């Protein structure tokens, strides 16, 4: 079942401008009740082009999580995806890795 | 390799032109700009280019620019002031110029060794 | 003139796939204002007119009158996405501090931030 | 608004017996809307029972024993109620919704577009 913190591979494309495109892993951040009943998920893009946090909305992820290279969770690149966009389930983030995501999300959406 | 050039001493109101010659690493896939550090102060972002950024205290006086042929980056510093006295380091970043702002965290990819600028 | 959290802009969400919200429609800026100043992207939530009553806790209602809208609409905090700024067209309005409180709460619920 | 909902088929039933509810959807587009059922006991909040559109939904306590179905020709929706229990004694309301079936779940807030008047089911 699709759960918060799961990491799925998904086709973000097509996108416009500085929006994060491409096929890449994404992490579900919608609440699990919405994950159970809605046909959509809310995800954050994971990129591998960088491995260090550039801004407070970046969260780095370490082989542990079955990724090609050390990557960053881009909490400023959020989007709602139809569940059909999700392909293989790569992994799911650790509870501590999710505590990071929560805090970067608060910063990101000005929720303090 | 990042090797900056053009530092030195200048009278207040004068001009200086810094250079940063980018050895190797793809000229187009990186953002490159400058940081500066006073004694005992944290490395402050000054200006960057991918689209440009300037810190407020230098906006309108400093002009950054790129020469793709020479794989160099120029920072034109006009109307210099005493407070602009600092060691200036250029830096390159895969991601973009936001690492040079008050919002970025300072985690830059590549750096130079720093060049001295004093104005008085 | 600068894009602020709570601003309401018109923007082209298309193309989309499946139960994602498409179309040209109003959106509300929900990204933090520091990110609004430096990033080339903003984070938005879609506003729809197909419903005028909140179906779920991540829906927030908004009057057509006070906000220069075609119809009474609801802000879909379960339809949020990052847009490049070039996508933003006319600025329609901005939410009152009270409406944004509703939004922020629906957002916490939406993203399981409790 | 533009939509008439009239449910029918209630009555008395012995525990383990069966009932079939009917809901006649008069007017309003049968296809672009979701339609299903709610139930309410005395002093309880309206609980969603089942929904269908665009797909089925059933609440946990009725799964396997209740079946929703559509007769598009008769503009009706059927809820087959088998293996009834004392707890299933309640007024049953049908309801339709522009948005989808999530209004019928524990997550929905209960604000539905159209409603019927309710039929009593006692076990």
């Amino acid at each position: 079942p699709i759960r918060r913190g799961d990491v799925y591979l998904a086709d973000l494309s097509p996108v416009q401008g500085s929006e994060q495109g491409g096929v890449r892993p994404v992490v579900i951040i919608q609440n699990d009740t919405g994950n159970k009943y809605s046909p959509t998920v809310i995800v954050a893009a994971i990129t591998g082009r960088i491995n260090k946090a550039k801004i407070p909305t970046h969260v780095e992820i370490e082989k542990k999580y079955k990724l090609d290279k050390d990557s960053v969770i881009l909490l400023e690149q959020i989007r709602t995806l139809d569940k059909k966009r999700l392909k293989e389930k790569l992994t799911y983030l650790s509870d501590d890795k999710m505590k990071e995501v929560d805090n970067a999300l608060m910063i990101s959406l000005g929720l303090n | 390799q990042l090797q900056e050039s053009g530092g030195g001493l200048v009278q207040p109101g004068g001009s200086l032109r810094l250079s940063c010659a980018a050895s190797g690493f793809t000229f187009d896939d990186y953002a490159i700009g400058w940081f500066r550090q006073a004694p005992g102060k944290e490395r402050e972002g000054v200006s960057c280019i991918s689209s440009t950024y300037y810190a407020d205290s230098v906006k309108g006086r400093f002009t950054i620019s790129s020469d793709n042929a020479k794989n160099t980056v120029y920072l034109q510093m006009n109307s210099l002031k005493s407070e602009d006295t600092a060691v200036y380091y250029c830096a390159a970043d895969v991601w973009g110029c936001i690492s040079y702002t008050d919002y970025g965290l300072g985690n830059l990819d590549y750096w130079g060794q720093g060049t001295q600028v004093t104005v008085s």
